[PDB]
């Protein structure tokens, strides 16, 4: 059973794959291969829960059935820099206008 | 002849599939798709009656030779009797597992012969209505049974590409003679009429075994058509096409020797009446009426 | 062409909805014309009786939508063997993000209203060019002339 | 190999090479740096093309139950639209 990602953090959102069976840790490493920041570096996040490295991806709650190719499951995305810890902050995408009368 | 049109019979509300003239002249039977069987005048052409019973669409009708009684066969895998004069079902005929597509009585009268797309010919009695022989005709649908003159044979025809003929009192096979899409015996006794599709009928002394006559220059691939000796005054063979015509041979000759225009369907069926030069014609769908033509000869 | 033969010959199919679609089954007869018959709910089967070489094809029995049968167009039924029913698995394709997003809004919006959409007025015409049998049975004729 | 795919409102969208040649439109505006600037398509539309690019190249080919794709209603017009400049 694979899932399907979105990475977020600030306003960059990556779009992968991985395996229920995946750690959060070999998550941390397909983020390394990408944005070029070591796994020290990062905090991968679900809602507000700070994900450890040793747990796999089904067991902090992503499944076949909530990451999938036509709707993946979000993943938090903050940094450190050395002394300096970033707090998880995502922008939120655009609103589409109002539906319009004749859709109602 | 100069068979011109003299009247048209436009009754039922779908597509026609067998005339038949009483054996005393007096009527033409009508059946149709739309379920129901209509009985008319053969010389004024004049609505007689509605027949209803079955529940699906309606293939053949055949008079006994009192002219009292009707078989009908029909999809909904029944043959049912019927008294002419009340319009009431005496019987029907369960046994065939598909749609019966052809019936007749035997001279007697006291027999039915009937073809079902179950690829079987069966045998009944009138008086009580029990099935008496099931014949393992055909692989593949029966398109035609008819009786001999004295009642002692059977032909059938199917889709297989065979015809056969059957001795009515045991159920042998006497003899094996594309689909053949109609089949019945010559009045005079000797021959059988039979039309295959490849746009073909052909005349045969059953007997003897071999074929005498070849009519074509009509349409016939895909439906099987009711074809037929007129021999009241001139001997012709008469035949529905597919191009919407009636076509007439001369038998011995073979010439077209006319096409009655008019239908603007299929022309499924003639009858030939049987004292005067009188043809019956009906059609399918498009037409959904019978016609009725008056020769000199 | 396209057409059914008429072998006459008896195949028993399992008509396996495997989409979330009502799926209306539709046989070509022996002229090519399309018949429609009774619908299968999502997630339903039915063993059915049909012939072999005879053709068949599969949509939204509500928008015609197209659909897949066996990963392809068109199923046609061969002898059974072995005693083993043949199954035509109906699929949904991979429609094109457009196709889906004309779906979507041709569900939402009465044609008499297709033009108070603000877009260019191509997309007018393909959101009137409703899905039909017809013109996919055209297209496909013409791939195996190529093919 | 990844792309970027920037949004008409700043966000960007890092999918696989692959996933975005799906969009002929896309092919294009990386031959004529490896990103790509919607100047129209704002980020709901563009991550919902996204989400497109990897239910198209996982579900072409695959034999198995073909979901369907979901479009709410509010973000159909926009996404036609976009999908037809992109052509996918």
């Amino acid at each position: 059973m694979d899932v399907f990602l979105m990475i977020r953090r600030h306003k960059t959102t990556i779009f992968t794959d991985a395996k229920e069976s995946s750690t959060v840790f070999e998550l941390k490493r397909i983020v390394e291969g990408i944005l070029k920041r070591p796994p020290d570096e990062q905090r991968l996040y679900k809602d507000d829960q700070l994900l450890d490295d040793g747990k796999t991806l089904g067991e902090c709650g992503f499944t076949s059935q909530t990451a999938r190719p036509q709707a993946p499951a979000t993943v938090g995305l903050a940094f450190r820099a050395d002394d300096t810890f970033e707090a998880l902050c995502i922008e939120p995408f655009s609103s589409p206008p109002e539906l319009p009368d004749v859709m109602k | 002849p100069n068979y011109a049109l003299k009247f048209t019979l436009a009754g039922h509300t779908k597509a026609v599939s067998s005339v038949k003239f009483s054996p005393n002249g007096e009527w033409l039977a009508s059946s149709s798709a739309d379920k129901l069987i209509k009985i008319w005048g053969a010389y004024d052409g004049k609505f007689e009656k509605t027949i209803s019973g079955h529940k699906l669409g309606i293939s053949d009708v055949a008079w006994s030779s009192d002219s009292n009684l009707l078989v009908s066969a029909s999809d909904d895998k029944t043959l049912k009797i019927w008294d002419v004069s009340s319009g009431k079902c005496l019987k029907t005929l369960k046994g065939h597992s598909n749609y019966v597509f052809c019936c007749n009585f035997n001279p007697q009268s006291n027999l039915i012969v009937s073809g079902s797309f179950d690829e079987s010919v069966r045998i009944w009695d009138v008086k009580t209505g029990k099935c008496l022989k099931t014949l393992p005709a055909h692989s593949d649908p029966v398109s035609a049974v008819h009786f001999n003159r004295d009642g002692s044979l059977i032909v059938s025809s199917s889709y297989d590409g065979l015809c056969r003929i059957w001795d009515t009192a045991s159920g042998q096979c006497l003899k094996t003679l594309p689909p053949v899409s109609f089949v019945k015996f010559s009045p005079n006794g000797k021959y059988i009429l039979a039309a295959t599709l490849d746009n073909t009928l052909k005349l045969w002394d059953y007997s003897k075994g071999k074929c005498l006559k070849t009519y074509t220059g009509h349409k016939n691939e895909k439906y099987c058509i009711f074809a037929n000796f007129s021999v009241t005054g001139g001997k012709w063979i008469v035949s529905g096409s597919e191009d919407n015509l009636v076509y007439i041979w001369n038998l011995q000759t073979k010439e077209i020797v006319q096409k009655l225009q008019g239908h603007t369907d299929v022309v499924i069926s003639t009858a030939c009446h049987p004292t005067e030069n009188i043809i019956a014609s009906a059609a399918l769908e498009n037409d959904k009426t019978i016609k009725l033509w008056k020769s000199d000869c | 062409v396209l057409r059914s033969v008429n072998s006459r010959e008896p195949s028993q199919v399992i008509f396996c909805n495997r989409s979330p679609r009502v799926v209306l089954p539709v046989w070509l007869n022996f002229d090519g014309e399309p018949q429609p018959y009774p619908t299968l709910p999502p997630g339903t089967g039915r063993r059915i009786h049909s012939y072999r070489g005879h053709l068949w094809l599969f949509r939204d029995a509500g928008t015609h939508d197209g659909l897949l049968v066996n990963q392809t167009e068109l199923f046609v039924p061969s002898l059974n063997v072995d005693g083993q029913p043949i199954f035509a698995n109906i699929t949904l394709p991979v429609y094109t993000l457009k196709e889906r997003c004309l779906q979507v809004v041709r569900s939402l919006v009465k044609p008499e209203n297709y033009r108070r959409l603000d877009i260019v007025r191509s997309l007018y015409e393909d959101l009137e060019d409703h899905p039909n049998v017809q013109k996919d049975l055209e297209r496909l004729t013409q791939e195996r002339i190529a093919h | 190999m990844y792309v970027k795919l920037i949004s008409s409102d700043g966000h960007e969208f890092i999918v696989k090479r692959e996933h975005a040649l799906t969009s002929g439109t896309i092919k294009a505006m990386l031959s004529g740096t490896n990103e790509v600037n919607f100047r129209e398509i704002p980020s709901h539309v563009l991550s919902k093309v996204c989400m497109y690019f990897t239910y198209k190249v996982r579900y072409t080919n695959s034999s198995t139950e073909i979901p369907e794709f979901p479009i709410a209603p509010e973000i159909a017009l926009e996404l036609l639209m976009a999908a037809n400049f992109l052509d996918c």
